[PDB]
């Protein structure tokens, strides 16, 4: 019943909408500001003009062609049927090359479009990084954001380098909603349960810690927003009672605290380390360790359970299978 | 030819040394406000000792 | 040489040094203890010619 | 911060302590080598 | 020891239970009645965890495994060495987490803060309570809870997922994952922005809310603003835990088949059946 | 061994008052020593692929 | 020895004491109830000649 | 002896005490209720010589 | 006796009481309904000698 | 708060409330016992 | 803060109530012991 | 030697010491209770000649 | 804050409460011993 | 903080109590050793 | 060398030293207790000729 | 050349240099320690004629 | 901080405590050695 600061009953509007302050060359602001009533009820109201420059324009051209290649291959895979393109959409994929090609260029239908879409997507992501970096400099800001984004790009690039290091493009992630989840599950199966990869475990701890911190910090700032705690830059340069009370809450709760500035460093590192430890864990997989559960047995991670079955010595020879080979390329008659 | 030592383990201790270094750095940053602590036995710094309080240059006029 | 201690505070360097030597010593001891040849807590009483040795080059 | 004479007094302790430590470590390798040579 | 500004805040009052009786500090920590009950349950639960390690096969931290009872015991307490200990530790855990949230409410009331932090933590307690109370109750045996062990509980997560053949296809799980990933992205942007205006390149003046607002608006096309980003971060982080609770409580009690075949309703919509 | 006189267990030749049971850790779980020991309880390694 | 009550607030030493004894008592009862020899709720009526005794394997 | 109520306000003790004893009584009943020998909801009619004994 | 209602607000104690009794009543009915002997919705019409009983101790 | 006479009259209802409740419960237990006794 | 005669008055009730509870609990154990002894 | 209490508040040392000794004692008891030889709740009535001993090195 | 007089008074109850508790505990242990010795 | 006279007085209790605790523990090891020696 | 106590506050150094020694002692004891040769709680009563020894290099 | 110390603070450079060298040395040592040829802890005593060598044959 | 006479005084105790500790550790190692040598 006490006002919760979750919703704003009274917005105000300025007849002019703010523009961009400085450094308009090699690129210019597109559009002009407008106000959204819904966005203005969640948060701030101005849907703005936007900046691209050279890097942003090129990023969109490369990224459009990548997405266009993905979609057209998906749509071709249901025979151009537009009803099936929508009905089956999350099952559709643009799929990596066949394994026996290794790193060679594959046929166009058999993964040649995949590598082309993957190349343009990668260039598009790098140009978008350059855009963000240039824009941070032009606004006279620190480069904290482009290095945060570089950590995500690092994990993304391991989905290129680990297939390269194991020596086959067939090991790459298919472009598709459910297909890339099929790949994600099968990758953990092939490499013997990724739960025992310790860099995967670290990445999870930082993924969970990022949710812990944004829950704690989000709730903390809303609990003092009645005192201007959300004006964080002002609280950092001119500590008010809102900053003092949020420091004391955590000190009295758990025995130590951050500051209004340094809480944002904790946030930054927990997010960044999620994808950085993740990338390392991928790059070790199939290159250094091929069965993570057995690595866990070696290093003492695996809890012992009582045996569910016991094999006789002849069953140990009978129940070994074969490694999976090639599919049969003929349709046998059994007539004789 | 080391049987027990392997690259995944080597990487993991490399990370632990960085991470414990990082926690120290963050706990130094966390003490730029409110420290040194008041105590009936005089000032206290905790550990690590905090980084000094920053002074912020305001935008000259606008 | 001594002017290094004007560029750096000896209070910081000495704690950095102690921390470095602590970590380095523990790394070398635990690497050795994990080896076969120098797992001295299990095999320290073996004489030098009885202690494990890694396998030679293959011979055929 | 230190005066140069303080830095000079510290330097001689720091050098002596380093060389002392290296001397003790040299004996430790003499003992370890006598027990189980690594080459 | 106290922060340099702290002393004037250390008043009496704001408790929910106990009044002046426990209204004092111990070092940095506020105690209070729920502090006393916190320490009780934490201590009892932790020592019973050590007892669980002692009667198990190893002291290796990663391998300690205090497992729930067999399903045959249903909703009863099992023999203590056969999973009844896991049940007693679970009661201590529920007591410790509940005491922690109420102690947070007492601290917030003493500082004149809103109740946002206790309720945000309630999201995590809801997920834990779903995993060990609600879902096992709906399935009719406490043995459906996860074991207390740093890696053995990951074996439980693996096996529960494959009880539904392909757990990625769980629709609430897809939403929960999307919240977790979106939260981590939003946290990296919020951290970066505040740091980059407060720590600009050397010789640059300190930034402003306007610069933060302009830059963010080039990232997403719209201004979120100062209170908006903290609302978003809270919505994302707590929504992730709530959708996690949903995704696990529907798995078993309500849906028993493989998760891929749940999507059959989408394939059979009448416009394209 | 059991003493025929009284139906009473003898440990190291000397009697025990009570009903002797062999102590074991939870459910008889035993820590895995080695990868080699884990692999020794498994089937042999799979045969090579047919390509 | 009564100077303890000048050093520390007796109102809360005594809460700490009662808390400590309660935790300790519950731990010991749950430990004994976990054992075979002292599961009194199910085997409490057995005489000492019937009561379980743990031993190692006979190691023939 | 009465001076403990000058240290502890009795109205704030008695609410705490009732909670502790309520939980303790519930715990003891459930420990018994799912033991073999004392699962009285299902075997309470047996009589003392027929009731289970945890021998092994 | 009535000075208990001078120590505590009667309104609060009535809400506390009714809450406890409602939850307690629900727990006991659920425990009975969840048992074999007292699963009365399915087996309530059985006579007292045909209602289930939990097993005895063995003869030896 | 409340006056000691107002406390006095409230207590009489709380007592007779508790008594009427115990009475119904005691009859309910005797009915349950007559249908399916538990000792 | 409570006066010493108020504390003394409460103490008499608190002792008597505790001991009455313990007496009732002892009778409950006597009935439980008679029905099914645990030693 | 007593000037150690000018340096440290005895009121804080006694808290640290009691905390340390409490955890240490619980550690040592649980370590022993997890052992085979000193699992005294199950096996404490065995004579010292009857108590378990860990495996010897085999002679050859 | 309590005087050394009040501290001495309080300590007397604390000692006799401890002693009374230790006595009850020792009787409980001797009952437990005679029922089922642990050594 | 404390006077040096107060430091001397506390030190007397502290040393005496420490040694008393070590004496009780040494007897506990005498008893434990007599029952089941660890070497 | 006493002017090390003018570089560093002895009150802080002693807490750090007590902390360091406690962690180090517990580490070494737990390393030994994890070993075979020095699993002293199980095999402490064995003679030095009987205690486990880790395997030697095999003869040619 | 010394203008390098005017462009960059030597205090900042020295940390970067020592950081680079320490990482590079650790990388090279563990790469050699992971090899067969140079796994010196296990096989340092072998002598150069019987130290492992990687496979020759391009063919035949 | 300390005055240098206080630093001089404290060092004498610190050295003696370090010596006393090393002595106890030296006996502990020689007991351990004669029980079960590690070389
Ligand atoms: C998994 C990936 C993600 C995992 C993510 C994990 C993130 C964890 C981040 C938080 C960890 C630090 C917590 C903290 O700072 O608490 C304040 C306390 C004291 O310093 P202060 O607050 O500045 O000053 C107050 C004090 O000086 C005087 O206060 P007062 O007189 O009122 O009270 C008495 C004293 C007594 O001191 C203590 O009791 C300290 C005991 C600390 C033990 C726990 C250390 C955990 C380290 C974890 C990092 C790592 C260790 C290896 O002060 C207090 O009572 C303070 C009570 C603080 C209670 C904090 C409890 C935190 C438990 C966290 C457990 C985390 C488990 C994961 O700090 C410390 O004692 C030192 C902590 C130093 C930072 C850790 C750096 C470790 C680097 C590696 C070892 C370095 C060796 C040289
Ligand atoms: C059966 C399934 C397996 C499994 C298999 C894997 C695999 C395989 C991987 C993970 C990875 C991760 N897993 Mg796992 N995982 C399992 C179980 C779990 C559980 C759980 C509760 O059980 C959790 C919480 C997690 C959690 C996590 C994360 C910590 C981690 C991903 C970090 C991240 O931010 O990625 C999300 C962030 C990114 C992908 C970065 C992307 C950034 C780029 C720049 C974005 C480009 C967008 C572009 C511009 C536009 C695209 C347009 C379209 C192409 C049309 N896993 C089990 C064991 N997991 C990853 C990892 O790091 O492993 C070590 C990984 O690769
Ligand atoms: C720290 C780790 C977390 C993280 C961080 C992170 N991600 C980031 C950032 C950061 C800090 C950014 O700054 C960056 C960003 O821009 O954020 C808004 C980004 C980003 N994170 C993204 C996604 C993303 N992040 C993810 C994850 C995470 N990101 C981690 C959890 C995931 C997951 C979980 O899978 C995804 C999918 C993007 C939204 C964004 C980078 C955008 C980008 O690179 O876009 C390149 C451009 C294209 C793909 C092309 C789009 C084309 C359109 C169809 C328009 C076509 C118009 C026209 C036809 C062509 C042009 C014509 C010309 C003539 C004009
Ligand atoms: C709801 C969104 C996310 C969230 C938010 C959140 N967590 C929070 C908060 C908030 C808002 C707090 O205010 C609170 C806090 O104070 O943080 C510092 C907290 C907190 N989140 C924590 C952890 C945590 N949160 C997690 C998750 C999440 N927290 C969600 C994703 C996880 C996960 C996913 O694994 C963990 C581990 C704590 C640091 C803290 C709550 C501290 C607390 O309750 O303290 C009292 C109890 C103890 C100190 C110990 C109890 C010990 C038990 C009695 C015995 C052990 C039993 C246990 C079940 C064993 C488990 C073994 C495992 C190996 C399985
Ligand atoms: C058609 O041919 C393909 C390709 O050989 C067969 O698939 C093989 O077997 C599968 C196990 C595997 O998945 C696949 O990679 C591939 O190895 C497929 O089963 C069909 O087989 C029949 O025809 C085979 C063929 O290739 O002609 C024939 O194989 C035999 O004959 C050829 C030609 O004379 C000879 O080169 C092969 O070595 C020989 N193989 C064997 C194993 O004898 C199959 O005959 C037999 C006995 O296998 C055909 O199979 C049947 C049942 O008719
Ligand atoms: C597994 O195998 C892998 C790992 C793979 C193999 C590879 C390993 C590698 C790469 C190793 C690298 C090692 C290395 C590289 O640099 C190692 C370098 C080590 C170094 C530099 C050691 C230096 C030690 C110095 C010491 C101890 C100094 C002590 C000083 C003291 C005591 C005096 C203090 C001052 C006083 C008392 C004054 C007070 C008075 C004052 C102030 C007054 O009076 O004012
Ligand atoms: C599975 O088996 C397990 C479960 C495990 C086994 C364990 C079981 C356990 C441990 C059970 C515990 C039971 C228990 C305690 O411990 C039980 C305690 C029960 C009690 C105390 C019940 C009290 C009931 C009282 C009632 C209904 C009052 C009714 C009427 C009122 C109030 C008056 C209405 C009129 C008003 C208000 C107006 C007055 C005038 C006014 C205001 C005016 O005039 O001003
Ligand atoms: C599974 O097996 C495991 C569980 C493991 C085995 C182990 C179990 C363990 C360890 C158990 C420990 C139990 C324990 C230990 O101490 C239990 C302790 C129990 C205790 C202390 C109970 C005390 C009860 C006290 C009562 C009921 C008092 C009532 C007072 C009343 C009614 C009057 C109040 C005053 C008034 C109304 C004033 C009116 C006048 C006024 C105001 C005026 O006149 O002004
Ligand atoms: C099985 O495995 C594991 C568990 C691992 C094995 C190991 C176990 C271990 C390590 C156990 C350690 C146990 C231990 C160690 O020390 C145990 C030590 C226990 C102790 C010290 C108990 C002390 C109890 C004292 C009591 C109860 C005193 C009560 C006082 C009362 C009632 C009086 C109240 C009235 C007053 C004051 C008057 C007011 C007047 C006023 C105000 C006035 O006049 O003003
Ligand atoms: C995998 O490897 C594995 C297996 C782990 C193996 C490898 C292990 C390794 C690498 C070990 C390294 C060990 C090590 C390295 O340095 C260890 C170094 C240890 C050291 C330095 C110990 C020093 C101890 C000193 C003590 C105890 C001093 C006590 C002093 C006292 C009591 C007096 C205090 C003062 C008083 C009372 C006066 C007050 C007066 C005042 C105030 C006044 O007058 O004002
Ligand atoms: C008409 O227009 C239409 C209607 C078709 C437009 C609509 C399009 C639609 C509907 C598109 C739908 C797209 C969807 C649903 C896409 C889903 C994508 C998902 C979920 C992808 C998930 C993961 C993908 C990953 C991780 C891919 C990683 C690939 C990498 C890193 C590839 C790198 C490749 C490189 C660098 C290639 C280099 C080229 C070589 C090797 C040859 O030379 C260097
Ligand atoms: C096995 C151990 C081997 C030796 C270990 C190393 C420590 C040796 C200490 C004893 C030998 C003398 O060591 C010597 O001490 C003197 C002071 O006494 C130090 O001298 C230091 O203080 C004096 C003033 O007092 C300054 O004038 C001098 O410039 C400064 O270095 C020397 O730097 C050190 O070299
Ligand atoms: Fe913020």
């Amino acid at each position: 019943l006490e006002y919760q600061n979750l919703f704003t009953r009274v917005q105000v509007r300025t007849v002019p909408e703010p523009g961009i302050p400085i450094d308009e060359s090699t690129g210019t602001r597109y559009g002009t500001g407008t106000f959204s009533y819904l966005a203005g009820k969640f948060g701030d109201a101005q849907i703005g003009p936007i900046y691209l420059g050279w890097a942003g324009v090129l990023s969109l051209i490369f990224g459009f062609i990548a997405i266009e290649i993905i979609g057209l291959n998906m749509w071709a895979s249901v025979g151009w049927d537009p009803v099936e393109f929508i009905r089956q959409l999350p099952w559709l994929a643009l799929e990596p090359p066949p394994p026996q090609y290794g790193l060679r260029v594959p046929p166009l239908n058999q993964g040649g479009w995949y590598l082309m879409a993957g190349f343009f997507l990668t260039v598009s992501i790098i140009l978008w990084w350059i855009r963000i970096y240039r824009r941070a400099r032009a606004l006279q800001m620190g480069s904290h954001l482009p290095w945060a984004f570089a950590s995500a790009i690092f994990l993304y690039s391991t989905f290129f380098f680990q297939p390269l290091l194991v020596g086959s493009w067939s090991e790459m992630v298919p472009f598709g909603i459910f297909p890339h989840l099929d790949w994600t599950s099968a990758f953990s199966i092939r490499y013997g349960n990724l739960y025992y990869n310790p860099f995967h475990a670290l990445s999870i701890a930082f993924l969970y810690g990022s949710a812990v911190l944004f829950a704690m910090h989000g709730a903390t700032i809303l609990a003092v927003a009645r005192m201007g705690g959300e004006r964080e830059i002002e609280q950092i340069t001119d500590r008010g009672t809102a900053a003092e009370r949020s420091m004391l809450f955590w000190r009295w709760c758990m025995g130590f605290n951050a500051t209004m500035e340094s809480i944002h460093r904790w946030a930054w590192w927990f997010a960044v380390l999620t994808t950085f430890t993740g990338g390392i864990g991928i790059l070790l997989t199939g290159t250094v360790v091929d069965n993570w559960y057995l690595w866990g047995v070696k290093h003492g991670l695996v809890a012992p359970y009582p045996a569910q079955n016991q094999l006789t010595p002849e069953q140990q020879d009978l129940l070994r299978g074969r490694y999976q080979g090639t599919a049969p390329d003929s349709f046998p008659s059994y007539v004789v | 030819m080391m049987e027990y030592i392997d690259g995944a383990q080597i990487a993991l201790y490399a990370f632990w040394l960085f991470f414990f270094g990082l926690i120290i750095y963050l706990r130094r940053e966390d003490k730029r406000e409110g420290y040194p602590l008041e105590s009936p036995q005089g000032p206290r710094d905790g550990w690590p000792k905090g980084a000094p309080k920053k002074t912020y240059v305001h935008r000259d006029h606008g | 040489m001594h002017r290094i201690w004007l560029m750096y505070d000896p209070r910081r360097v000495m704690v950095a040094l102690v921390g470095f030597l602590a970590v380095l010593a523990l790394v070398i001891h635990f690497v050795l203890l994990s080896s076969q040849r120098y797992s001295w807590i299990e095999n320290g009483t073996l004489g030098a010619d009885q202690a494990p040795v890694g396998a030679s080059a293959p011979a055929a | 911060g230190m005066t140069e004479e303080e830095a000079r007094r510290f330097h001689g302790y720091m050098v002596t302590g380093t060389l002392g430590y290296v001397v003790v470590a040299s004996v430790a390798h003499f003992l370890a080598w006598s027990w189980r040579p690594w080459f | 020891a106290m922060l340099s500004f702290e002393k004037k805040y250390r008043v009496r009052g704001g408790t929910l239970i106990g009044g002046d009786l426990f209204d004092f500090w111990f070092g940095p920590f506020y105690v209070g009645f729920f502090g006393v009950t916190t320490i009780f349950f934490v201590t009892l639960g932790t020592l019973l965890c050590v007892w669980g390690a002692a009667m198990g096969p190893t002291w290796n931290l990663w391998q300690i495994n205090i497992a729930p009872p067999d399903l045959k015991y249903g909703l009863g307490l099992a023999p203590l060495r056969e999973g009844g200990l896991w049940q007693i530790i679970t009661l201590c855990a529920l007591g410790a987490f509940g005491s922690w949230a109420l102690r947070q409410a007492e601290i917030a009331r003493k500082l004149g803060m809103g109740m946002h932090i206790p309720w945000a933590y309630g999201g995590a307690i809801l997920a834990y309570t779903t995993l060990v109370v609600i879902r096992p109750f709906l399935l009719g045996a406490w043995g459906h809870g996860f074991p207390y062990g740093i890696f053995s509980h990951l074996d439980w997560v693996s096996n529960v997922g494959y009880q539904y053949l392909h757990f990625h296809y769980n629709p609430a799980h897809m939403i929960a994952v999307t919240f977790f990933f979106t939260n981590c992205l939003a946290l990296a942007m919020h951290g970066s922005l505040i740091l980059s205006v407060t720590n600009p390149p050397k010789g640059t003046p300190t930034g402003t809310s306007e610069q933060e607002n302009v830059f963010f608006r080039d990232l997403l096309g719209y201004s979120i603003g100062a209170i908006g980003i903290h609302r978003l971060g809270l919505f994302l982080a707590v929504g992730a835990a709530v959708w996690s609770a949903i995704c696990i409580v529907i798995s078993g009690p309500f849906w028993t088949q493989g998760w891929p075949e749940w999507w059959n309703w989408w394939l059979n919509l009448p416009i394209w059946k | 061994p059991v003493d025929p006189t009284t139906g009473q267990t003898l440990i190291n030749g000397r009697p025990v008052v009570g009903r002797v049971f062999i102590m074991r850790k939870t459910d008889g779980t035993v820590k895995y020593p080695n990868v080699a020991d884990v692999v020794a309880h498994e089937a042999l390694a799979p045969l090579p692929p047919v390509v």
